[PDB]
RNA sequence: GACCGAUAGUGAACCAGUACCGUGAGGGAAAGGUGAAAAGCACCCCGGAAGGGGAGUGAAAUAGAACCUGAAACCGUGUGCUUACAAGUAGUCAGAGCCCGUUAAUGGGUGAUGGCGUGCCUUUUGUAGAAUGAACCGGCGAGUUACGAUUUGAUGCAAGGU
RNA sequence: UUAACUUGGGAGUCAGAACAUGGGUGAUAAGGUCCGUGUUCGAAAGGGAAACAGCCCAGACCACCAGCUAAGGUCCCAAAAU
RNA sequence: GACAAUGGUAGGAGAGCGUUCUAAGGGCGUUGAAGCAUGAUCGUAAGGACAUGUGGAGCGCUUAGAAGUGAGAAUGCCGGU
């Protein structure tokens, strides 16, 4: 039995997250935490705060124990761009694809 | 009246791509790409129904090459004989009796020996 | 249909030794490559590895015929600018007449993602003796 | 023991209980038809061995006539406009073999 | 009656639509051939 | 109305000659759809908030104002077969070994090894051409109508037709 | 043996190329250029000439895991005579 | 049932599939239409069905009529990536 907890539109890109994303996959809940806690990158108060909403949505209201959880799976999707434009010289104009960025964390029990 | 281009550009280039399916990369993906190996395909196995009637008769004339050396005659040695001793009919398909039965394929050999 | 198509464990691969002493280099060399590539055989197909396995001995007493112990020459060259390197089947048959049989025939052998399997089932020593007593050969009357 | 036989203007191997693709002949499903015209019959110590042997015949049993696979044919030409399109499925016969 | 009609035998006739194919014939160049005066768009000279 | 149905029909179905460009005359696009009825998500929980997951309204929220159906390109996560000694217009025909089980028929996926094989148009006496064109996917995008002329096919009468 | 003239409807083409063989021009030069007769490419796949529109054999209605032959070939790569 | 023909670019002639709309006869549809998605099916070709899934109200078939009647390329035009 097992939870989930999307969290989409956060305003950062969408490869510099998966990054993060791969390190914590099929790894305890216990640690995992606490690996986001120790790297220094951009997206990891980000997709902390959002593991720790499928590890309170699987203890209030399934009512399963937080100490043998597991990430299952965690992927991140695509969201739509904001097509913003930067003046370059010489007249010309370069467009700067702002992307954003869902965010799924799906934790499990092994059952 | 208007005549809007309705659903047959959508079921036309889904039956190109869908003969196209197992080619590498993006020729089972795009349309262009996809449907120009699947005329190539078309033309490929065009000379390759003709050209399979020939390459399995470069085999069996191998076999029976390297069935009469070993009974110390040659390959046109033995469809010389078999054309000229018997009528036995020109037959290349059935060097089968060479592998199987080895007793089969030496009265054969006696018989072309006899009248040559 | 009606066909044989013999595969990896349909067949068996036995071992000749051949004395190449006494005989030239050209006319030895396709009474192996045959060998190697299996036409002595019925059930023989391609796309697959039959054959037998062929050791030479007495590497050190093949012929030639005319000026070919002094003008038959081995180019070979190095990928670096000015590298043609040149060597002779008279001091060829002296200093490694392991490799000069080697070459006489890997030569003869076909399209090289399976003619490098074929050719590797060839031992050639240079003296009488060889230590592949273990596998059992037999002499081959080589016509 | 094993015979050959002739039938469509090509020669097959049969030997008994076997199932064969044959071109097409003209009996209905359920009949029996028989070759009258067979060439090496007979196995290890069963010979004859003649041009076109006489006295044995060789009986069959059709299970079913019916169509090949289709094989679509295309042939085009570069740089030009030149193209054809068709599509073929061969006739066969399925047939059993009783006795030689 | 009215839900069944057939016209004369022999009287009606299909339109020859060029440029819409290439196994048509009228096909990538609608008959007229390759280049020059009279295929192009309004080309062809006055008569006499 | 044998006229169009949101790239269509007005430039304009949205508060259009309006944002916006020009000193000026002047140029000028983009926009539509919840449900039958707002009954438009009370209350608990992680959160600074967004955004979520339950409970609830509803025929259905896998119709929640990014709101009917939701194609391809392109970015992902999972798994049956496969690949780290080989020179590949990427396919084709011959074929072992492995995992499956359809609209039931001499079936499907994958592919160790062998043979043949220098993309598509356009212009040329002749293009693999190192001659031209296309990044890819989706829409839109070219022999039409009028009044005459001449020949062919049909049909009504026929020294008369209209 | 099976075409050919006549009357009317509809277009295309007017840049040609190598090889063989009679000659001009050039230097008994060019894959040169300009004319006469024939073939192939143009608009033609297939086998051969190692690769190669024009050279040599031969004109594909589609299918078959049958057969006899042309130009060219028979040790091995590569089918057939060490 | 005999004997015959069937490579083909410019170009001439013939025979057909499909798309929107209208008229007439018949018919399926909330016990679920159009559209989309997957499939090992049928015809000499363009093309036709049928079987579960998603979808939520309009659509095919036989004969004839009329066309804004078919897209791989125009350094094509707007949108997406
Ligand atoms: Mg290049």
């Amino acid at each position: 039995m097992e939870a989930k907890a999307v969290a989409r539109t956060i305003r950062i890109a969408p490869r510099k997250v998966r990054l993060v994303l791969d390190l914590i996959r099929g790894k305890n809940a216990a640690e995992a935490i606490a690996i986001l806690k120790l790297t220094n990158k951009a997206s990891s108060p980000v997709i902390e705060k959002v593991l720790m909403s499928a590890l309170a949505n699987a203890e209030h209201n399934y009512d399963m124990n937080t100490d043998e959880l597991v990430v299952k799976e965690a992927y991140a999707n695509e969201g739509p761009t904001l097509k913003r434009f930067r003046p370059r010289a010489q007249g010309r104009a370069s467009a700067i694809n702002k992307r954003t960025s869902h965010i799924t964390i799906v934790v499990s029990d092994g059952k | 009246p208007r005549v809007k281009g309705g659903t047959v550009t959508r079921a036309r280039r889904k039956k190109t791509i869908k003969l196209a399916k197992g080619y590498f990369g993006s020729k089972h993906t795009l349309y262009k790409v996809a449907k120009q190996q699947v005329m190539k395909s078309g033309q490929y196995a065009f000379r390759d129904r003709r050209q399979r009637k020939r390459d399995f008769r470069k085999l069996w004339i191998t076999r029976i090459n390297a069935a009469a050396r070993q009974h110390e005659m040659s390959y046109s040695r033995l469809m010389n004989g078999l054309k000229k001793a018997g009528i036995d009919i020109n037959r290349k398909m059935l060097s089968e009796i060479a592998i199987s039965d080895e007793k089969a394929f030496a009265q054969l050999v006696t018989k072309a020996k006899d009248a040559l | 249909r009606q066909t044989f198509m013999a595969n990896e464990s349909n067949i068996e691969r036995k071992w000749y030794v051949i004395d190449a002493e006494g005989q030239t280099l050209g006319r030895l060399s396709s009474e192996v490559a045959s060998i190697l590539r299996g036409k002595n055989k019925v059930t023989y197909t391609p796309h697959v590895d039959t054959g037998d396995y062929v050791i030479v001995i007495n590497a050190s007493k093949i012929e030639f015929t005319g000026n070919k112990e002094t003008d038959k020459v081995y180019y070979r060259h190095s990928n670096h600018p000015g590298g043609i390197k040149s060597i002779t089947a008279g001091e060829l048959r002296r200093t490694n007449p392991e490799r000069l049989i080697e070459n006489s025939i890997k030569g003869m052998l076909p399209s090289t993602r399976l003619g490098e399997k074929q050719g590797k089932k060839l031992f050639v020593y240079g003296g009488a003796e060889h230590p592949h007593a273990a596998q059992q050969p037999e002499n081959y009357e080589l016509r | 023991m094993f015979a050959i036989i002739e039938t469509g203007g090509k020669q097959i191997k049969v030997e008994e209980g076997q199932e064969i693709f044959v071109e097409k002949l003209d009996v209905n499903e359920g009949d029996t038809f028989t070759f009258d015209k067979v060439l090496f019959v007979g196995g290890d110590s069963v010979k004859v061995g003649a041009p076109t042997v006489e006295g044995a015949t060789v009986t069959a049993t059709v299970n079913k006539q019916g169509r090949g696979k289709k094989i679509t044919v295309f042939t085009y030409k570069r740089r030009k406009n030149s193209k054809r399109k068709k599509g073929h499925r061969q006739p066969y016969t399925k047939l059993t073999i009783d006795k030689i | 009656k009215l839900h069944e009609l057939k016209p004369a035998e022999g009287s009606r006739k299909e339109r020859n639509r060029v440029g819409r194919g290439v196994a048509t014939g009228n096909g990538k160049t609608s008959g007229r051939g390759h280049k020059g005066q009279k295929a192009r768009s309004g080309g062809g000279v006055r008569p006499g």
